[PDB]
RNA sequence: AAAAUG
RNA sequence: AGAGUUAAAUUAUAACUAAGCUGUAAAAAGCCCUAGUUAAAAUAAAAUAACCCACGAAAGUGACUCUAAUAAUCCUGACACACGAUAGCUAGGACCCAAACUGGGAUUAGAUACCCCACUAUGCCUAGCCCUAAACCCAAAUAGUUACAUAACAAAACUAUUCGCCAGAGUACUACUCGCAACUGCCUAAAACUCAAAGGACUUGGCGGUGCUUCACAUCCACCUAGAGGAGCCUGUUCUA
């Protein structure tokens, strides 16, 4: 609350400046977003420029944080695509020849699908009608859904595993599932759409 | 207002109707 | 391209044609929507039922075949078994004022038939049967 | 108006006409009194709520050196006299 | 029953419009009563409700009419003021 | 044209039985009554039935067809761009008459007169 | 839908 | 007031199709001799027209046709005469549908209620009774006036001739009388006793499980995070002592 009204959101990305004469309706925004004598927030620690670091994997580490204890978070991702990486190069040196054009060596990329295959379509909100609640089928919002997705796997890697297991390899056990569709949290995801798809007559009660 | 007086007016009619009936 | 609503009575000498039929011999859609089931059956000209499909017969349930949801796809189901027996075109003819009323009319359309016309033959007595008593005394 | 029945000539398809007799013999005695106010060192204050020729009256009393008020009129303007304008004010003498 | 079918209350479809054709459909029966009178004879309503509801509907009628005579005869003063300032 | 209101009300002069029975004065207000809101409704539920279809015929999979689930969003955006844009636009103007604070201000100009 | 008393 | 007729729906009854139909916020019960479509007498009622305001003394009357027919050369006037909605009684006939009562099923702590299903008296015709309504438009009948003039609200204030009533409230549409095809009834209708009030309209607050618009930004839900209520300890209460 310390950042007024007038202040506006920042922008990162470098290619944004560097090519301003390629365009004229781009052109005509920012000669008016500094005309405008606009205050602009300070950049927070957490996202830079850097071109090794992705929107979704500062998601994932902030939501992994208990306490305030960044750098554990951190390191915990660190671990994660490392583990991945050597589970799939592991898997790749065992292959024959026809194998390796399709096995994927790349964390980011097989996080990212493992997160859309686990994206849920549509979610369910507990309408109060006649004094009961009903589980009324919505779709949600992109947003939302990715979250459901991210949080679905946080909570099943916190509680359904060994103690002598650590949190990098068991999430990446359930990476390389979820890649396949065959982790626990598409089994969650397709317990959510049964669900709604049983109660898809109770979709009336909405009214937005 | 005057439903008050209409409600004594009913109450005395029904309890006399139920006496009636009973004795 | 003069096109009138007015239906094509058998007293006229009109030229109007759907796969090769008259108006005459199109088959009907009877559809009663009701406020708590809506039926449909496909009867043809001859008045010989060809499919029958309700949100009853369709897995529902209590309060869940009430709404147009259920509608739609009996509408389904129906046009599904009419296409079975080859059927084209048909007139729908909608009996009462319910929920399922528009819902398992399209319901035709996503089950693969083609409405050319649409018949509203609710029962309106004039001044019959005295209906129940009024709800929430 | 009810009150106004002696004061009109008669009624021409609708349209009510006022007889310019009684007119002129009201008009006579009224610029008679307002003359003599005047004479007698009297205020004179032109009301007038009517916004398509207020600026005519302002111009009018301008001239004339009497006062106008054509504009929203106060609550206590004539009677709370000694708040709304001052301490100690003179009443105006003749209303137009 | 006694009457030939397919006359009454029928619309036809144009080009395979079918959900403009039930609007049309529905507007007829509207501006003919036919859905409210439906809507009233689900269930039996008593003379001395019919009365009061006929009568309500008479004065609300009246007013609403009056009030939209009154509305398009002050149609004309919505122009812009030109003696602003005034 | 506005109905007849001659010998309908229960008066000293009436001679006849009363026809209409106001609730309330029929005197004509110098205001009109606020503009209602129009009671919302679920979208595209016929577009989630064809989604929900892909779903029961193939056993719960988004791999086998991949139309019916891009419309269901699709549907998702124009109807909060609908819930979004038309929320102003249909306060703003209504295409037919005036705003009802026009029609206020327009009825205070000219007001009725039940006295004098 | 439901739902009493001071 | 009589006599004749029925356009839509509904049903007894047959034929094809289906395994479900009805039912509510949701269910259960009920019916599966069920449901949809095509044909179908009898009974009951009389969409739009009606945004019309007519007829009759009032109650009351608006599907169609025919007959008879709507007093007074027109003041008021009863305890006399004649009518008098629905509800109820008697005898015979009718019964599609609706429904007191009743029996099941819901909800509730209870529900002999509101919600769902079935059915009876009853609503229907003829004859004979009963003579009651918030029978109110709470504004008596006949000829008038817009003069003086707003307790309040409401349908503005009033004249001339009359009839019927009105003497605090509860007791009391009560007891006792008379009369009445009414015998749990109708009309007329007190007293003992209790109180110093009982009443009508209105102003402002407050409230509203009345209704309509704008909202909730840690705030009600939709939703995010960390905890309490589970264990030990510290500490503060209520209890015993
Ligand atoms: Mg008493
Ligand atoms: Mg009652
Ligand atoms: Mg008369
Ligand atoms: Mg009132
Ligand atoms: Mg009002
Ligand atoms: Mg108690
Ligand atoms: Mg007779
Ligand atoms: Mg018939
Ligand atoms: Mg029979
Ligand atoms: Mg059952
Ligand atoms: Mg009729
Ligand atoms: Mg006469
Ligand atoms: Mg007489
Ligand atoms: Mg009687
Ligand atoms: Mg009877
Ligand atoms: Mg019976
Ligand atoms: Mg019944
Ligand atoms: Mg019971
Ligand atoms: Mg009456
Ligand atoms: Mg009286
Ligand atoms: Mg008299
Ligand atoms: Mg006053
Ligand atoms: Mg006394
Ligand atoms: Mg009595
Ligand atoms: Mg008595
Ligand atoms: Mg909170
Ligand atoms: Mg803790
Ligand atoms: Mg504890």
């Amino acid at each position: 609350s310390r950042y007024g009204p007038e202040y506006k959101d920042p922008q990162i990305d470098k290619e944004y400046y560097r090519k301003p004469l390629a365009e004229q309706t781009e052109e005509e925004k920012y000669e008016r977003d500094f005309k405008k004598t606009q205050l602009i927030k300070a950049a927070p620690a957490t996202k830079t420029s850097s071109v090794f670091e992705d929107p979704v994997i500062s998601k994932f580490t902030n939501m992994m944080m208990k306490g305030g204890n960044k750098v554990l978070a951190r390191s915990l991702m660190t671990q994660t695509l490392e583990a991945v990486k050597r589970k799939q190069f592991a898997k790749y040196h065992a292959a024959s020849a026809e194998e390796q054009a399709t096995i994927e060596r790349n964390p980011y990329t097989i996080f990212h699908q493992a997160l859309k295959n686990c994206e849920p379509v549509i979610g369910l909100v507990p309408i109060l009608k006649g004094g009961h609640f009903y589980q009324v089928p919505v779709p949600l919002a992109d947003r939302r859904r990715r979250f459901l997705a991210m949080k679905w796997m946080i909570a099943e890697c916190r509680e359904k595993k060994h103690r002598r297991v650590l949190m990098p390899e068991k999430l990446s056990q359930e990476l390389l599932e979820a890649f396949h569709n065959q982790g626990p949290v598409i089994k969650r995801k397709h317990d959510m759409h049964k669900m709604a798809e049983a109660n898809r007559a109770l979709a009336h009660y909405r009214w937005w | 207002k005057n439903i008050l007086k209409i409600r004594r007016r009913k109450m005395n009619h029904h309890k006399y109707r139920k006496l009636v009936k009973r004795t | 391209s003069s096109f009138s609503i007015y239906p094509p009575i058998p007293g006229q000498e009109n030229s109007l044609r759907w796969a090769g039929k008259k108006f005459e011999e199109i088959p009907i859609a009877h559809i009663k929507a009701s406020y708590n089931n809506t039926q449909i059956q496909v009867v043809s000209a001859a008045h010989q039922p060809l499919a029958h499909a309700s949100c009853g017969t369709e897995g529902f349930r209590n309060a869940k075949k009430g709404t147009g949801i259920a509608a739609q796809t009996a509408g389904i189901a129906a046009a599904a078994k009419a296409t079975g027996k080859g059927v084209t075109h048909v007139r729908v003819v909608v009996k009462g004022l319910g929920p399922g009323r528009l819902s398992a009319i399209k319901g035709l359309t996503m089950g693969g038939l083609e409405v050319i016309s649409i018949t509203d033959n609710t029962p309106i007595p004039h001044n019959g049967c005295r209906p129940r008593k009024a709800r929430r005394l | 108006h009810r009150f106004m029945e002696p004061y009109l000539f008669g009624s021409r398809l609708g349209q009510d006409i006022i007889d310019l007799e009684q007119t002129a013999a009201h008009l006579q005695l009224a610029l008679n009194f307002t003359a003599h106010v005047a004479y007698r060192e009297g205020i004179i204050l032109f009301v007038s709520r009517h916004r398509q020729f207020a600026h005519l009256i302002e111009t009018t009393a301008r001239d004339c050196g009497e006062y106008a008020h054509t504009r929203y009129f106060k609550g206590g303007l004539l009677t709370n006299a000694p708040l709304l304008l001052g301490p100690g004010v003179r009443l105006p003498d003749l209303i137009i | 029953a006694n009457h030939l079918k397919f006359i009454a209350r029928t619309v036809m479809v144009q080009e395979g419009n079918v959900e403009g054709a039930y609007r049309t459909l529905n507007r007829i029966l509207t501006m003919d009563g036919l859905i409210e009178d439906i809507k009233r004879r689900r269930y039996y309503e008593k003379p001395c409700r019919r009365r009061q509801r006929e009568s309500y509907e008479t004065c609300r009628r009246i007013y609403n009419m009056e009030m939209a005579r009154k509305i398009n005869f002050l149609m004309r003063k919505n122009r812009a003021d030109p003696w602003q300032g005034c | 044209a506005t109905p007849s209101l001659r010998g309908r009300l229960a008066r000293l002069g009436n001679p006849r039985r009363p026809i209409l029975k106001p609730n309330k004065p029929l005197i004509l207000a110098n205001h009109v009554g606020e503009r209602r809101r129009e009671k919302g409704e679920a979208t595209c539920i016929t577009e989630m039935s064809v989604m929900m279809a892909c779903w029961k015929q193939n056993e719960f999979r988004d791999e086998a067809c991949r139309k019916e689930i891009q419309d269901f969003f699709d549907c998702a955006s124009r109807a909060e761009a609908a819930r979004k844009m038309r929320s102003i636009q249909e306060n703003l103007g209504e295409l037919g008459s005036l705003p009802p604070k026009k029609l206020n201000k327009l009825l205070h100009r000219f007001p009725n007169k039940p006295h004098v």
